């Protein structure tokens, strides 16, 4: 609240300093921000505690940055950490005390939890509460009465209005409890699903699962883990532990196929007990319990087949022990979020690898599913070797003079097709691909503009893939990329980042970018995180290049796009010039070639 | 037959005392 | 002939931007007296400050405000 | 360096400066490798010796050391060829110099220099001294232009500010001596005191200025005896740099926070720590003020926390490269005053004028293909006179 002569807020008169400050490695700002030391001997203990009570926002190598909020404190109380159980240790760890504001915030957040519990039974959602005064003073607003369908006091609530009531309670200071007591539940018989000994659970996976299962009752929340880290394995383990009917929701056909494959590989459950509620292929969804479908499958708003109506009505009628939702970052979308209310589930676990978006709808996920349970430390995984180390880089390509002339001259938005296609970046990517090709490194080129992708691919006579590409040709190209030594590069369009199971690649070049999309950046980066059989963290075998054009809007998009990665800790090194480019022969070495490309770009319209 | 996760949170910091 | 002013050297992209400025009369005058080379141009001394301010605005456009 | 300072002097001032007490010893210590030995050798000789002996008294290997030492001491005029006997005055004084004839102080020096830097920056609370203010103003690192308003800080001021304490103080004293001659204070008398430290009206005023700078402290109500501080004769880092342009500095003295705020955006200030961000706005602000990326990198490196000393390089490459690129973008457009030519009837005359401009150094840039060139206004008069002369 107090501002120094500079931008920073002043806290000299706010909180004191502990005498044994050097012993205490923890800081506590009044706003809730906490700065932990990664060099302290008790760093691991501090990390566990701060991860339990707070969500990371920046975890560089030296000083980690956490911030706590109501949802994080609720998650701590869910794993059973009382207000004293957290605040006492926070004061002990803190080297400068705990401001009264944070003290009262912690007390209020912890006490305002568990008073209101939401439990669904016999397809009816009852708002139970041991304390009656909470309901007595909670029925002030008319929205509660109109929402409601027309000790331990409970009342049934309308299915459709659950989301609205949930978001209302969040700001009403009475969060709802979505814990599932699968251990004590006889209404829905347990499913015959077991985890085979073959599956191996990594320490971070076990920690995330423990945080989800803080007690005997499973907690509904979001666990953010890298795509290469085995989030599919974690989800399968969660379903197996729940031992009740599970409905996994993908985002595309490849996602549903991979989820079925993961279920069979890691769970002893029989093949016949798994169904694919997909229009292209139906495996008798009503016959068995464990189901895999997608958000468009359930939330579809327009006409439905008669068979799909029967399946949908069966799904609505039945109650699900677990509702796994992969790629939760798309949930707050209108149609996708309608699925949450369409289907009934005790705990709706959420898995993803890039929980970031521009529109401030990510906060809605906290109430749509639950608080962010776990968020794996990418740097720690890199050190442990679970994830391949990446030498993140941004190759700056100077724009050609004529291209810049038209780019600046026109105030329209042909620049997206212009600066994405310039001779300098073309030569840069050509040289980079040549260097890695002679180095036997697998290349996965990326480009949002299909026009630029096709032009680059034809000029380099490479197998470019994109949306309307036939499925058979897609599979043939991927198989050749994985097996044929003669080919070691594939030029994938935006479809690549959506969802796929692609072979591990040693480099990932990105000539163009869709825009300032942290989601797309992280999604594409996750491709090369696939750990090799015997690599090492320090070898930096994996590389990521995000080619950008200097003095262009692409620079703004790149800088705005690398925020999530730098927050994780990756250091994007800038490369002004590439050694050996002048000696190596490359296309567009003469003005005429650039002129023809420019004429084609102008004629693109 | 329950799993280790159902037991409870590890509470890794509880070991340290001052 | 002899012409007064200042000579500015920059990368070809900035040179092309200056050519766009003078051609489109963004500053209201054809300040570019002559093009010494692909990376060198001549501008009137009095207008150098405002031209540099415009270039700063261009950098603001092509840099995100962290 | 002190070698530069003494090299830039006349023989008449040199021999006088070679005072009996200390100068002959302080200038001796300056002698890097071999001149010391040669001085001791020809310290007891009253007969000059041929130059060939000195030339051949160093083996073929490492002869460049012999040449450089001889040139340096020829500049110092310690001997004369006399045809290489040393100066008789220096010989006698050196023979007289060779068998012939605190914890609170360092803190005081630190505090006094810190308050001086606080005044140097726009600190509302600082020590007031009109003589110190005017001295810094005429030192070339500050300009007021309005006695009523407090003086501001010039471009050189920021560069001086970001320098390390040793170099900062040494340059400050160099400017002190140069301005001492301008104000009329005898240079030799004040200079000899500095040498005597490492072992009149002008002396009292000079000692007052030194005590103001914090190098000395009488401690006895300005008595004749003085106890020089450590800085008179001539530390761990605290900043931690992340990979996301974030600085965590364990600073309690406001001076360090101000120095960091000169090129970073401050976010939080804890009792024993402060958080700042190195953004384009702050870095380009400093570069516009006059700093260059080298000073910022050096400052962050020297004030480097021990935690980041283990990693090599100490400063992360991304941070260093980003700072350098940010400074470069500012001077992408290089402005240089000049005068252009047009309408060259013949290339022979243009080439002759080009040769003349090259000889005089007037030319700044030329274009043979376009038959044109640019000349600075200073050389515009010269070339115009040449054209008139035809």
């Amino acid at each position: 609240t107090k501002v120094d002569e500079y931008g920073a807020k002043d806290y000299r008169l706010q909180m004191p300093l502990k005498d044994d400050h050097t012993s205490r490695p923890l800081w506590v700002a009044p706003d809730g921000h906490i700065f932990l030391e990664a060099f302290s001997p008790v760093y691991k203990y501090a990390q566990d505690f701060l991860v339990a009570i707070a969500e990371p926002v920046c975890r560089p190598t030296h000083v980690h940055e956490y911030k706590l909020t109501a949802y994080s404190l609720y998650a701590a109380v869910s794993v059973g950490l009382q207000t004293s159980d957290i605040t006492e240790y926070l004061r002990k760890l803190s080297k400068t005390g705990v401001p009264d504001g944070i003290m009262q915030f912690i007390k209020l957040c912890t006490v305002s939890y568990g008073k209101v519990k939401l439990v669904l039974k016999h397809n009816r959602y009852f708002v139970e509460s041991c304390h009656p005064d909470v309901i007595q003073h909670l029925l002030q607003d008319p929205v509660i009465r109109e929402c409601r369908l027309r000790q331990t006091v409970s009342f049934e609530v309308k299915q459709e209005m659950i989301e609205e009531l949930q978001k209302r309670c969040i700001h009403l200071e009475y969060p709802l409890l979505a814990e599932y007591d699968f251990r004590n539940d006889s209404v829905n018989p347990d499913i015959n699903i077991d985890l085979k000994p073959t599956a191996v659970l990594r320490p971070y996976q076990e920690k995330s699962l423990r945080k989800m299962f803080g007690n005997g009752r499973a907690r509904s929340g979001v666990i953010v883990l890298p795509c290469g880290a085995g989030k599919s394995l974690v989800g399968v383990t969660a379903a197996c532990t729940v031992r009740k009917r599970c409905l996994v929701l993908g985002n595309s056909a490849v996602s549903v196929e991979q989820w079925k494959a993961q279920f069979k590989m890691w769970s002893t459950i029989d093949d016949s007990q798994i169904c694919r509620f997909t229009s292209d292929a139906k495996d008798k969804p009503i016959g068995c319990s464990v189901a895999i479908s997608t958000y468009s499958m359930l939330g579809h708003t327009t006409k439905r087949s008669w068979e799909a109506e029967r399946v949908m009505e069966w799904l609505k009628t039945q109650e699900w022990g677990l509702m796994i939702l992969d790629e939760v970052h798309t949930i707050p979308a209108k149609m996708f979020r309608r699925v949450l209310t369409i289907v009934q589930a005790h705990c709706k676990l959420g898995l993803t690898a890039t929980l970031v978006r521009e529109d401030d709808k990510i906060v809605d996920l906290n109430f749509l599913i639950g608080p962010k349970l776990y968020e794996a430390n990418w740097m720690e995984l890199q050190n442990n070797g679970y994830i391949a180390k990446v030498q993140c880089a941004e190759v700056w390509c100077p724009m050609s003079p004529e291209f810049y002339r038209e780019y600046v001259a026109i105030k329209t938005k042909k620049r997206i097709l212009l600066y994405t296609m310039n001779p300098n970046k073309f030569r840069a990517c050509q040289f980079l691909i040549k260097f890695h090709e002679r180095r036997n490194d697998k290349i996965i080129v990326f480009a949002d503009n299909v026009f630029a992708l096709k032009e680059y691919a034809i000029r380099l006579n490479k197998p470019y893939i994109y949306g309307p590409t036939s499925q058979g040709e897609r599979m043939q190209i991927l198989q050749n990329f994985k097996h044929n030594p003669k080919i070691n590069t594939i030029f994938i369009s935006k479809v690549g980042d959506t969802s796929f199971d692609l072979p591990e690649a040693n480099v990932l070049i990105q000539i163009s970018s869709h825009g300032g999309s942290r989601r797309q950046e992280a999604q594409r980066l996750g491709r090369v995180l696939r750990a090799k059989k015997g690599m090492v963290a320090e070898e930096y075998n994996a590389f990521f290049y995000s080619l950008v054009s200097q003095d262009t809007q692409e620079m703004a998009y790149s800088t705005k796009r690398q925020r999530f990665l730098v927050d994780q800790g990756y250091s994007f090194k800038v490369i002004t010039k590439l050694a050996g480019m002048e000696e190596e022969d490359l296309a567009f070495s003469t003005k005429e070639e650039q002129q023809q490309l420019l004429q084609k770009v102008l004629a693109a319209t | 037959r329950t799993k280790r996760w159902e037991g409870g949170y590890e509470r890794t910091w509880e070991i340290l005392k001052e | 002939n002899v012409l007064k002013g200042v000579l500015i050297e920059c990368d070809p992209a900035m040179k092309q931007f200056l050519l766009y400025l003078d051609e489109s009369n963004a500053l209201g005058k054809k300040f570019i007296i002559q093009d010494i080379d692909d990376t060198h141009v001549f501008v009137i001394a009095e207008l150098v400050n405002v031209l540099q301010e415009r270039v700063g605005e261009l950098m603001d456009q092509n840099a995100f405000s962290l | 360096n002190l070698q530069e300072f003494l090299g830039g002097l006349s023989p008449g001032v040199l021999d006088r400066l070679y005072g009996h007490p200390a100068t002959c010893l302080a200038v001796f210590r300056e002698l890097p490798s071999l001149a010391k030995n040669w001085v001791m050798r020809m310290l007891f000789l009253e007969q000059p010796l041929p130059q060939a002996a000195v030339a051949l008294w160093v083996k073929k290997e490492f002869s460049k050391a012999q040449e450089e030492s001889t040139g340096l001491l020829s500049g110092l005029r310690i001997w004369h060829t006399q045809l290489l006997i040393l100066n008789p005055i220096f010989r006698q004084n050196l023979r007289i110099a060779l068998l012939g004839g605190v914890p609170s102080l360092d803190k005081y020096a630190e505090e006094r220099w810190e308050v001086v830097l606080h005044f140097m920056v726009g600190s509302p609370s600082a020590a007031v001294s009109q003589d110190l203010a005017q001295l810094l103003s005429q030192a070339g690192l500050m300009k007021s232009t309005e006695p009523g308003e407090p003086p501001c800080i010039t471009s050189a001021g920021f560069q001086f500010l970001l320098l390390d304490t040793p170099a900062q103080l040494w340059y400050f004293m160099l400017q002190y001596l140069q301005t001492a001659q301008s104000r009329g204070m005898d240079l030799v008398e004040i200079l000899s005191f500095l040498f005597q430290l490492s072992f009149s009206d002008s002396l009292l005023n000079f000692l007052q200025h030194l005590r103001e700078f914090g190098l000395v402290f009488q401690r006895k109500r300005k008595s004749r005896r003085y106890y020089p501080t450590r800085l008179a004769i001539n530390q761990p880092g605290f900043i931690v740099v992340e990979t996301n342009y974030r600085l965590y500095a364990y600073t309690e003295s406001e001076l360090q926070i101000a120095l960091i705020a000169l090129f970073s955006e401050m976010l939080y200030r804890f009792p024993n720590m402060v958080v700042a961000q190195v953004t384009r706005e702050s870095v380009q602000q400093a570069i516009a003020s006059g700093i260059t990326a080298q000073q910022i990198i050096h400052f962050l490196r020297t004030r480097a926390h021990p935690v980041m000393l283990k990693q090599t390089p100490v400063l992360p490459p991304t941070i260093t490269d980003q700072i350098r690129l940010w400074e470069l973008e500012r001077d992408r457009l290089r402005f240089t005053e000049g005068v252009l030519y047009n309408q060259f009837l013949s290339q022979v005359d243009f080439e002759l004028l080009l040769a003349h401009a090259r000889e005089l150094g007037v030319l700044v840039f030329e274009n043979s293909a376009k038959r044109l060139m640019v000349v600075t206004p200073a050389g515009h008069s010269d070339v115009k006179r040449f054209w008139k002369r035809q």
